[PDB]
């Protein structure tokens, strides 16, 4: 759609209005917008960083900063093709924001399925209160999950304890485990003390699941029924 | 910097997954991370994504592909049910034994070139 | 062929200024102090420029990092003393013209702002802070004094324990470094802005222009400007605490409480006399050690000029200043030893302090003589395009944190009103935050009203006492 | 309309009963921080002067087509 200039002039031509004497009164609006004009560029801003990773975007590497040989054997005396196309294209395309934490991300879960079926609150409440100290793994204010082993990785590679991230990641697990461990214990015991001082439960986990499946089991038997009738007509003629 | 921020951010912490939604052939374990709201969030349809929540989902559990599509709608499936197997799994109180008799893998056990 | 000491470049309506000495940390010698004063003054006469922008290309390295004093020793040390008195009418007669300018300056302080450097700042009522910020002024080490109207500004503009200039004698006499959000809270910095909102800072102020019929001159356009700027302000680090506590402030205000014949003796008797707090009690001993480690010369004439272009109007304190730099660098009483200070510390690299010779104590009259200008060398400021002198800061005040004797006077007017009610924090909180229309939602406004409520007033009932 | 003091609370009473023990009791043992409530956008919003880039990107705004 065409760059629009009525609706930022708004001011301008409001002006004209009331100078030739067209509008007698002055708008309430008028001398806010007066002392707080708008932005009426709208350009095409390049970009030279980006801001995830710090790779410098329009930096052209030249035949003098390559003097060593490649991994070919050959050396560069002359640009290439790619060098000699103008890359104006990738100034002002939104630079792809990459993190090496979503590699290990996908690692914890490719190697911890089921840790995806407990569910996870995407609702943020204030980032900026966070205040973690990362040398260790539970955290005051957020859950225990992949989250907590993958910031552990970092601040193991960042304080440079280890220095291969494989190294400061199988770190990281053996911790998240222990964590695990005396959750399972604490849950299991907890019930099972309750149990031996009187405590009563309507429905457990395994009887819901029961219900449940006899809900759907019920309308599957009728439809079943009704289906094995009109073949049953069907197929006679 | 914000970047900083983004690569922290909960919706950063979901890693990245194009499995189908709708997966007919056999399930062994979750492929797609559970996503819960609160019931008061559920009321204003905010989960936390990019887009609200079509009021039509009463469920507090769903599970997504992609935040936004070229269809102008989140791929999504209001179903969280997969916990429900894992917290069944709980009840029953049947410790998950190695038919090999291999080394606990949750454990730094010192191995050997055996 | 050399890439030129000062950069000048269009920004839609508004003019950069980029010092442009990397290496020497943007240091002003006489050659960028007359190419901006020349500049400067093309830039007041054209109907196309709306502000103009002084900043640096070193960025966050440095802004200025001081006049280029090292040079001006050479000179002395060579009977150049035409060389060196040139440096000084150069720099000054900017200093002089910054102040008076009519259109819009806003100086990015974004880096090291000492010396020279304060003086391109603190003589704009839109002097910008970044983290980066780090506002000295240590001249007592080198010898001088503090110049660049240094004397003028910082007693009329400082907010905290201020009131008979006692920070500003603080900061002059101990060469304290003060760094980003501090400065902003002691009135140092205009503004608190993000060093990387400061490019898009620059772009709004080029877009923005006077309307309709009035000129980039009037004080409508001036609000403009200042509102452009809160727009790209950001809310404090949760975690900063100011740096100076209420007891700090309080030693401050007593021991460098001195009367309009005061003596650096008199300092330091308090500062060896103090009794309260055991940090205050300890805070007194640390100054008492700094200013015991500096020229005895430059304090006594420090605190002299203090206490006399804190009552002048801002042409014969400037002048002033340029008379004791001339008066100075030609040592003809041998009473100060700001050349040989100056080669220990700069042309050649010595952590250790020099070992001070003129420790005496200057007379009134071994003063004036000092801070007077001798007959037989006519030294005059160059003209500027606004030749105009004034005893109060047109626009500082606006667009500042308010000071100590602002709020006080809110509270005194508020208590003798006819109106016979209570003044209370939180109305006066109010009063500063949500009312002036210049100040409302100014960063960091509410929590200076606080410092200065429970450090100066009583709280009686549901009512305040100026103590 | 009260019961009589041999009979046991009417529904109505049991409301109300319940609404005492909401204000005073229901509360006591823990208070919350640092939590996010809805509600609270519309009826307590910042100043334009406190909002940071924590707090946009805490509401989900960056967070484009």
């Amino acid at each position: 759609m065409k760059i629009q200039t009525n609706a930022v002039n708004v001011l301008q031509r409001t002006s004209a209005y009331l100078k030739s004497g067209l509008l007698k009164e002055t708008p309430a609006w008028y001398n806010v917008v007066a002392s707080i004009p708008p932005s009426t560029k709208f350009t095409r801003e390049p970009r030279f960083k980006n801001p995830s990773n710090g790779h410098i975007i329009g930096k052209l590497v030249d035949v003098t900063e390559q003097p060593h040989a490649n991994n070919k054997g050959l050396y560069k005396t002359r640009p290439n093709s790619s060098d000699k196309r103008v890359g104006v294209k990738r100034l002002y395309r939104p630079p792809k924001l990459t993190y090496v934490e979503d590699r290990l991300r996908s690692l914890f879960y490719k190697q911890h399925p089921w840790e995806l079926s407990r569910p996870k609150i995407l609702v943020e409440n204030e980032i900026g209160d966070e205040n973690y100290d990362w040398s260790h793994m539970l955290q005051i204010g957020r859950p225990l999950d992949g989250e907590s082993v993958i910031q552990r990785t970092m601040y193991l590679i960042k304080t440079k304890q280890y220095g291969d991230m494989v190294e400061a990641y199988d770190h990281a697990r053996y911790e998240f485990y222990a964590l695990r461990m005396q959750e399972e214990t604490e849950q299991q015991v907890a019930l099972e003390e309750a149990e031996m001082f009187g405590s009563l439960f309507g429905v457990s986990a395994i009887e819901h699941g029961i219900q449940k499946e006899q809900e759907v089991l019920d309308v599957w038997e009728k439809k079943v029924v009704e289906e094995t009738e009109l073949m049953a007509a069907r197929t006679s003629n | 910097t914000l970047a900083e921020l983004l690569g922290r951010s909960r919706i950063a912490q979901v890693a990245n997954n194009h499995k189908p939604l709708t997966y007919t052939g056999k399930k062994f374990h979750p492929t797609h991370q559970i996503i819960e709201t609160k019931p008061s969030t559920l009321y204003r349809q905010e989960w936390g994504l990019k887009s609200a929540i079509p009021s039509k989902i009463k469920s507090r559990y769903l599970v997504y592909n992609d935040l936004d599509t070229l269809e102008r709608i989140t791929t999504f499936e209001p179903r969280g049910g997969t916990q429900w197997n894992r917290l069944r799994f709980q009840e029953m109180g049947v410790p998950i034994v190695s038919n090999i008799g291999r080394q606990n893998p949750f454990f730094k056990y010192i191995s050997r070139p055996e | 062929t050399d890439a030129p000491p000062v950069l000048f470049t269009v920004q839609d309506t508004a003019r950069v200024i980029t010092l442009n000495r990397p290496k020497k940390l943007n240091a002003l010698n006489a050659e960028m102090s007359e190419s901006m004063f020349k500049t400067l003054n093309e830039y007041a006469k054209s109907d196309t420029t709306n502000l103009v922008i002084l900043k640096s290309s070193n960025r966050p390295r440095s802004f200025c990092a001081g006049g280029d004093v090292a040079t001006v020793a050479i000179f002395n040390f060579n009977k150049e003393f035409a060389k060196s008195i040139k440096f000084f009418t150069d720099e000054y007669s900017l200093n002089f013209q910054i102040a008076t300018y009519l259109k819009p300056i806003v100086t990015f302080m974004d880096g090291i702002t000492m010396g020279g450097g304060v003086g391109l700042s603190i003589h704009t009522p839109f002097r910008i802070a970044t983290e980066n910020t780090k506002w000295a002024m240590p001249e007592m080490d080198i010898g001088f004094f503090p110049d660049v109207g240094s004397t003028f500004a910082l007693p009329r503009i400082v907010t905290l324990a201020n009131s008979n200039s006692q920070m500003a004698l603080y900061l002059c006499l101990t060469g304290e470094v003060v760094t980003g959000a501090d400065a902003y809270m002691l009135g140092l910095a205009s503004h608190y802005v993000s060093s990387e909102n400061l490019d898009a800072l620059q772009k709004r102020l080029g877009e923005i222009s006077p309307p309709f019929n009035n000129d980039p001159q009037s004080a409508y356009f001036f609000g403009m400007v200042n509102e452009s700027i809160d727009e790209f302000v950001s809310p404090l680090p949760k975690d900063y605490v100011f740096k100076y506590s209420n007891e700090k402030l309080n030693v401050i205000e007593a021991c460098f409480n001195l009367s309009k014949n005061g003596t650096i003796e008199d300092i330091m008797n308090n500062l060896r006399q103090y009794e309260g707090s055991a940090e205050g009690k300890a805070f007194a001993q640390e100054i008492k050690t700094k200013l015991l480690t500096k020229s005895p010369s430059s304090l006594q004439i420090a605190l002299r000029l203090v206490q006399e272009n804190s009552r002048d109007h801002i042409e014969s304190a400037i002048k002033r200043d340029l008379y004791t730099a001339a008066n100075m660098c030609m040592n003809q009483d041998s009473l100060v030893e700001f050349s040989e200070a100056t080669k220990h510390k700069l042309i050649d690299k010595q952590r250790v302090p020099y070992p001070w010779t003129k420790k005496e104590q200057l007379f009134v009259s071994q003063l004036t003589s000092i801070t007077s200008p001798k007959p037989s060398l006519p030294m005059s400021l160059l003209r500027n395009t606004s030749n105009v002198t004034w005893t109060q800061y047109p626009y500082h005040s606006k667009y500042q944190l308010p000071t100590e004797q602002e709020i006080a006077a809110y509270i005194e007017k508020r208590t003798n009103d006819d109106t016979g009610a209570k003044v209370t924090e939180r109305e006066v909180l109010n009063h500063f935050a949500n009312v002036i229309p210049s100040r409302r939602g100014k960063l960091g406004i509410q929590s200076l009203c606080k410092i200065v409520c429970e450090r100066k007033c009583e709280e009686v009932n549901d009512g305040l006492r100026w103590k | 309309i009260p019961s009589a003091n041999d009979k046991p609370y009417s529904s109505q009473e049991l409301f109300l009963r319940q609404l005492n023990h909401s204000m005073r009791t229901a509360k006591l043992g823990a208070t919350i921080s640092k939590v996010y409530y809805p509600h609270k956008d519309i009826f307590y919003p910042p100043l334009p002067e406190n909002i940071t880039v924590e707090s946009l990107m805490s509401a989900g705004v960056h967070l484009g087509q």
